[PDB]
């Protein structure tokens, strides 16, 4: 058995400006095995309608998997990715930076 | 395309 | 320049009498084209680029027998590795296989691809001659004895110099539009206080495609990976890939430190400084 934790990205598709609509993305990668669960928040809310990728892999044998969904971003509102796994204690909470 | 058959282990 | 083909198989067991999840995908080069997941309700093989639907009824029923056998395999080895490593009905474990082939700019072949993984490690991969087994241990030294006595390898070679190479140069010829185009990155700087004596600067590459790409800091003209932090390289969702690499410097030292960027789009590396 090899085990990883996941890898988590939150970003924009497109640079963020505000009160334009764009698409926040949870990128989570690096992570074995597959079964993952991951939620994209608003204000510590779940956000309705997320889609997301098929599961790949990459050349270390471990997936990878983007979430994504519609946002409109601006100054005051808090996004974020939730994600669980067997190697997590409790769910891990990343934050969006429009600069990262 | 797909490989056509592929043997089991 | 080169191209390449790849499927990726990945099936998990689950515990009981639970059916094993079979899930394929394939790309050409960082696209990805087709898709296969035995939890949808199609149960077929579905496109995933728009230059694939093209392909008529005849190349979709095939496929979808072809990844239906293929998920048939799986299964059956999912049951010979527990068997192998004398593991319980209890658990979850997964099979992991790739496999295919890069051409070169001549759209020649180049080189073949076959590697299988159980539990996240290497199990058996194919050699580079193409004839040949590299086995992880004593279970699959067994399947290597199997594969060699049945002429698995020169199976193999066969799709992958032949098959492999035509149905891929038939994709680029098809999804020309799309394919065969690489989009250089866009790039920029950002700067960020840290603190009253230090401050961040990320080097930013955006919209690129293909995804490789490298993103280094030069502090004076010599190499800097003291106090730098790089991503790994992301989607964007629209079919191109994302990168940033950041270092942390003094106030007011922000000229001596520059991002380099090569990328297969560009005709020459890109220096920037931070220019704000
Ligand atoms: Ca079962």
């Amino acid at each position: 058995m090899i085990q990883r934790t996941p890898k988590i990205q939150v970003y924009s598709r497109h640079p963020a400006e505000n009160g334009k609509s764009n698409f926040l993305n949870c990128y989570v990668s690096g992570f074995h095995p597959s079964d993952i669960e991951v939620d994209l928040l608003k204000n510590g809310e779940r956000i309705e309608k997320v889609e997301h990728s098929d599961l790949s892999f990459s050349k270390d044998w471990s997936f990878y998997l983007l979430y994504y969904t519609e946002f409109t971003p601006t100054e005051k509102d808090e996004y974020a990715c939730r994600v669980n796994h067997v190697t997590l204690s409790q769910p891990k909470i990343v934050k969006w930076d429009r600069d990262m | 395309i797909l490989a056509k058959f592929l043997h089991e282990l | 320049g080169s191209h390449s083909m790849r499927y990726f198989f990945t099936s998990v067991s689950r515990p009981g009498r639970g059916e094993p999840r079979f899930i394929a995908v394939g790309y050409v080069d960082d696209t990805q084209f087709v898709r296969f997941d035995s939890d949808a309700a199609s149960q077929r093989m579905e496109p995933r680029a728009p230059w694939i639907e093209q392909e008529g009824p005849e190349y979709w029923d095939g496929e979808t027998r072809k990844v239906k056998a293929h998920s048939q395999t799986h299964r059956v080895d999912l049951g010979t590795l527990r068997g192998y490593y004398n593991q319980s009905e209890a658990g979850s474990h997964t099979v992991q296989r790739m496999y295919g082939c890069d051409v070169g700019s001549d759209w020649r072949f180049l080189r073949g691809y076959h590697q299988y993984a159980y539990d996240g490690k290497d199990y058996i991969a194919l050699k580079e001659d193409l004839r040949s087994w590299t086995a992880a241990d004593m279970a699959a030294q067994t399947t290597k004895h199997k594969w060699e006595a049945a002429h698995v390898a020169e199976q193999l070679r066969a799709y992958l110099e032949g098959t492999c190479v035509e149905w891929l140069r038939r994709y680029l010829e098809n999804g020309k539009e799309t394919l065969q185009r690489t989009d250089a990155p866009k790039t920029h700087m950002t700067h960020h206080a840290v603190s009253d004596h230090e401050a961040t600067l990320r080097c930013w590459a955006l919209s690129f495609y293909p995804a490789e790409i490298t993103l280094t800091w030069q502090r004076d003209g010599e190499d800097q990976t003291q106090d730098t932090e790089l991503v790994e390289t992301r989607p964007a969702g629209d079919g191109t890939f994302q990168k940033w690499a950041a270092v942390v410097v003094p106030s007011g030292q922000e000229q001596r430190y520059t991002c380099h960027v090569q990328h297969e789009g560009l005709p020459k590396p890109l220096t920037l400084r931070w220019e704000p």
